[PDB]
RNA sequence: UAGUCGGGUGAUUAGCCAGACUCUAACUUAUUGAACGUAUU
């Protein structure tokens, strides 16, 4: 891989030729893509490593539990250890709680709102529009926590 | 003037007007009423975590009380009154509305009768829009207690009245911002003398062409301004 | 073939002597020193020939300008030409006619000479697929073609700007090729030998901004000559 | 078996070979790029010999109309015609069709075989894929379904003189009432008029009878639509038109070729100049008479003589 | 020097600019009627032309160094409402002092000014029919000549 | 006035001389293929 760049006005260019880069990361994306594999973590840590710890975090819950979210400021020379935090308190949240019911009582308000399905209105489907699929969506999403693939969060704690 | 805020507040009239509340706080009733007698019996599991939208018809009650108790003019009211400040001022608008185009609502306007967008307006009839609109904004969420809120009290100064105007709005620039609020002090300044044969001889302040600022006040000219020739202002 | 290109080139035409002295070039040094040639002084003396006329000003031999403007489907024209003069245009109508569209497409088709010249086969600036294409339309593209003079050498530079609307099968391609030929032409000419290169600036209503060198602006050392490219068809 | 049948008939070959042939035949093209005079590369497609035959029984064999305003690709024909058909006038307004060859596709030519105003030689439906096959090419090998006629073939002229008859027909009867004669030269459409003011709306009859025909296939270069007049450099298709109304090469070329013949008369061109110089001439003897007369007058007979040779 | 005395020409009120380095901020200063001002406190309508004028000698100074007079290089520049922010006596001078200062520059400019149009010849004007909606092509001159007209008249024809 | 046309001179694509024109307004292009001219034939 070559990474290249040329002065204003030269009579030619340099150019990159990143192209056998492209070709690895293409097959460890499509690999990952159809059957989840291992893959190689880049990171960089300059002198903006210290820096001061600011109490709180910010909760911006909902995408330091993502999978590609270590490729977040990983090149950045300073590691985010908020979003490192933000991620611990995340596993022990789901450690402590949720998952001694696990998938109790999740499934009971469809059975709870049946009643107002029959006996209630004609039909509802306004009150029950997003846990009936949100229920499958969370099932496999967590296929993988259940199975020989991305790990529970008690181990990874 | 803060366009971008008044564009918000646009959709917000616009939405609000399209949803009104008479047809929010009758479902929520209703669906109190259904749900606590689904929970006459019992479980109350059906309501313990729905009990955040019973409380929102609480919340939704207050906030709009200040609606009726401060006397504030109806949304579709407030509405009307800008869209008649912006088009009896501006030539080239001929009326203004939201449109819900690929999800999000945009305002759209119309020019020479063709339906551009904000976005395709030009310079000259773009900030004059965002004049009027702002003012208008303005007024009328300054002044909710009168049957015309931009008949009210205010100072409004404008620096270069005339910017970015063809030479045929400007003969009617005066005349349309003073219809439009009567009882505002507007204290301008202008480049034009188009625009000054709108105006008369006693509301113009002129700087004399040697003048290094030793001067200590501001005198009317000589000559009538108002429907003289736009030579004779030149030269006078 | 070189027999074509001589007799063109001998004849004054600058492509044909731009595109001998390349083929000598890359060619063994028996041919190629990259210099001191007869094409590579053809097209030097092309570019930087001149007099100085009776009024004391230097007049090129082969002045650079536009010569004609097309603007289909593009805003609110559905079919319009212009003329543009050698030495001064003025265009004037109302506001919304499309005065700042004709100089917003003038400046578009001039930021591909300004890339060309700056970066071997850079990209310029492109038709908007929003705002752009004519509201109304009939095929939902627009197209802005230009053609430019440089001399007896090379009588037209034809330059299209093509952009098709958003959610359209059918996608219009931009003809800017002898545009990058001629920004190549001055590129290569001024390395290997310092010619005077053109000035291509807008100046739209975005300037008048307020403040003056409000950050210290890391920006590429403006003492170095190809800094006069940048952001000069920006608008302030 | 009909137009099989015809083709086996004039190339002496069997049905199954010019059947099993004609497959691939819009995929059997050698594509290549010719330097262009100022600078760049021009793509042409090329068919191999077989289908080059083929293409061309096939076009002796169906004679499609073509209209008398046409200039290109008849016999006795050409340039010179197209422009002494506009020698005599006062404006012209050359216009051009963008893309011409490569925008033809067998739609355009099926629909313009079942409305055509002249006689149509009737293609039988069972032998219609073959039509294509033979006639059009495949750009792309992926993609089946993108059939084009490709500048330069065998075929293509005729096709492409044939789907613009309605079109040469049309714009003609348009162009007679107004005192406007109209040619074209495959892709120059060429009008011209002595009366003013009378080209400015020739435009948009075009635009509105292209989209009338070939709907979106076809459409006009808008930055070749020229007007010109007798202050201006007045050129058809190559030739002059001067402002005596004559032919002309030019002067600039008339210059090059008498410099040509003073380095041929001190000895100083060569074998390829001279080629060149001798082509040359015969065009200007072809176009220009009155040229080879002043320069056997400025040159002497005998140099010009020598030069062109003798049988 | 060059960019100095184009400044000073083409600007009216401007007669002088240059650098202090005492009070050890790096400053501008010009002067105004007389007066030694700052850069900063240049009004509207001064500081605008100005500018413009400043940074087309830049680029003509820098793009031009074999030519003894920089400003009589080739180019394009496109100016759009050149009236902005200038006083009807401004107005009489501007295109005369540009075209003056740089004569090889091939000027497109917009307008809403007859006083503008007074010192321009009426070949050089392209007009749009006042009843148009876009229908309407190859833009014609006006038919009265402007050059050294009366402003009235010009706004009348 | 430009710009254009091009008859002549010119070791000749340049320079010059004479003449002429002016719809708001040429920008000379592409092969081996097609037709045209020319040469072998
Ligand atoms: N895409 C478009 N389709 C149709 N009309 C448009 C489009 N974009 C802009 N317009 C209209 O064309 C005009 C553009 O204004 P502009 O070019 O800035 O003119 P000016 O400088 O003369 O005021 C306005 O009247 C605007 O409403």
């Amino acid at each position: 891989i070559r990474l290249s760049r040329s002065a204003l006005g030269t009579a030619e260019r340099r150019d990159s030729e990143v192209k056998p880069a492209k070709d690895l990361a293409d097959i460890w994306r499509v690999i990952n893509e159809v059957n989840t594999i291992n893959l190689p973590t880049f990171a960089l840590y300059n002198v903006e490593r210290s820096q001061p710890f600011n109490r709180n975090i910010k909760d911006n819950t909902g995408r330091r539990e993502e999978r590609f979210d270590a490729y977040s400021q990983t090149l950045g020379g300073a590691g985010r250890f908020d979003h490192f935090v933000e991620w611990y308190i995340y596993l022990h949240k789901r450690t402590v709680s949720d998952i001694s019911s696990s998938i109790k009582e999740l499934e009971q308000q469809v059975n709870d709102l049946q009643r107002t399905v029959d006996g209630g209105m004609v039909s509802v489907k306004s009150l029950l529009e997003q846990m009936k699929f949100k229920l499958s969506e969370a099932i496999e999403r967590n296929d993988a926590a259940v199975s020989s693939r991305v790990l529970t969060e008690s181990v990874q704690k | 003037g803060r366009f971008d805020h008044f564009v918000e507040w646009y959709i917000y009239l616009h939405k609000r007007t399209v949803s009104d509340i008479s047809s929010s706080i009758k479902e929520l009733e209703q669906q109190v009423n259904d749900l606590q007698r689904t929970v006459d019996g019992g479980m109350v599991s059906v309501k313990s975590l729905l009990e955040q939208m019973k409380f929102k018809l609480s919340e939704a009650i207050e906030r709009n009380d200040a609606a009726v108790s401060s006397r504030v003019l109806t949304e579709s009211v407030q509405k009307s009154i800008v869209e008649k400040a912006i088009c009896s001022v501006v030539p080239s608008i001929s009326n203004i509305w939201v449109e819900m185009i690929t999800g999000s609502d945009l305002v759209k306007v119309t020019n020479d009768g063709h339906d551009v967008t904000i976005d395709q307006l030009s310079d000259g009839q773009r900030v004059f829009l965002s004049l009027v609109a702002d003012l208008a904004r303005r007024m009328v969420m300054l002044n909710p207690l009168l049957e015309n809120p931009l008949e009210g009290r205010g100072i409004v100064l404008i620096d270069e009245i005339e910017l970015h105007l063809h030479p045929k709005w400007q003969q009617e620039v005066i005349l349309n911002l003073r219809s439009a609020f009567p009882n505002i002090q507007f204290i301008i300044t202008t480049h034009s003398p188009i625009v000054l044969s709108t105006i008369e001889k006693r509301c113009i302040r002129e700087f004399e062409p040697n003048d290094d600022g030793d001067q200590s006040f501001l005198d009317s000219p000589d000559m009538q301004t108002k429907g003289s020739e736009n030579a004779q202002i030149l030269e006078q | 073939m070189t027999k074509q290109y001589e007799r063109k080139a001998k004849g004054g035409n600058l492509l044909s002597a731009f595109e001998l002295y390349q083929r000598n070039s890359d060619k063994a040094p028996g041919l190629g020193e990259m210099l001191v040639g007869e094409w590579f002084e053809m097209c030097r003396d092309y570019i930087q020939d001149g007099h100085v006329d009776e009024s004391g000003i230097f007049r090129p031999d082969n002045a650079f300008y536009l010569r004609r403007l097309t603007l289909k489907d593009f805003r609110r024209f559905s079919l319009l030409e212009i003329k543009l003069e050698e030495d001064l245009t003025v265009i004037i109508g109302n506001n919304g006619k499309g005065k700042t569209s004709i100089l917003y497409a003038i400046a578009k088709t001039l930021s591909w000479f300004v890339a060309n010249i700056l970066k071997e086969g850079g990209s310029g600036q492109r038709l908007s697929e929003m705002t752009d294409i004519k509201n109304d339309a009939e095929d939902r593209y627009s197209d802005v073609s230009s053609t430019f003079f440089f001399g007896k050498g090379l009588k037209s530079v034809p330059i299209r700007l093509s952009r098709s609307a958003l959610g359209t099968a059918e996608r219009r391609d931009s003809e800017v090729k002898p545009a990058k030929d001629l920004a190549d032409i001055w590129r290569v000419i001024n390395e290997v030998n310092t010619i005077n290169l053109p000035t291509f600036a807008l100046y739209n209503v975005e300037r008048s901004q307020p403040f003056n060198r409000n950050i210290k602006d890391n920006t590429g050392r403006r003492e170095e000559r190809f800094d006069a490219y940048s952001q000069t068809l920006g608008g302030a | 078996m009909s137009v099989i049948r015809g083709l086996a008939a004039v190339l002496r070959q069997s049905d199954s070979d010019i059947s099993a042939f004609l497959v691939t035949a819009p995929r059997k093209y050698k594509v290549y790029k010719i330097p262009k005079r100022t600078t760049g590369f021009r793509v042409i497609a090329q068919p191999a010999k077989g289908l080059k035959d083929i293409q061309r029984a096939f076009v002796q064999l169906y004679s499609l109309p073509v209209h008398d305003a046409s200039m290109a690709y008849m016999k006795g024909k050409g340039i010179r015609d197209n422009a002494a058909a506009h020698a005599g006038n006062q404006y012209l307004l050359k216009a051009d069709l963008e893309d011409f060859f490569n925008s033809i596709t067998p739609a355009i030519f099926w629909r313009c075989i079942e409305m055509s105003s002249a006689q149509t030689p009737q293609f039988e439906p069972q032998d219609k894929l073959f039509i294509e096959k033979i006639l059009f090419w495949q750009p792309i090998k992926r993609r089946k379904t993108k059939l084009i006629l490709s500048v330069g073939a065998p075929s293509s002229p005729v096709i492409s003189n044939f789907c613009m008859y309605e079109f040469d027909n049309r714009i003609h009867a348009a162009c007679k009432k107004v005192e406007i004669t109209y040619t074209r030269y495959a892709d120059d459409l060429t009008f011209s008029s002595n009366i003013p003011d009378v080209l400015k709306a020739v435009p948009s009859t075009l635009e509105v009878l292209l989209k009338d025909l070939f709907g979106s296939a076809l459409r006009l270069n808008h930055s070749k639509t020229v007007f010109s007049s007798k202050a201006h450099n007045r050129h058809v298709t190559g030739i002059t038109i001067n402002n005596e109304e004559t032919l002309s090469l030019g002067r600039d070329r008339k210059r090059f070729i008498k410099h040509l013949i003073n380095q041929y008369k001190y000895g100083l061109l060569d074998n390829e100049d001279k080629a060149y110089l001798i082509g040359l001439l015969a065009f200007a003897s072809h176009i220009e008479p009155s040229f080879i007369t002043r320069m056997n007058e400025k040159y002497s007979l005998e140099l010009m003589e020598r030069l062109r040779g003798q049988r």
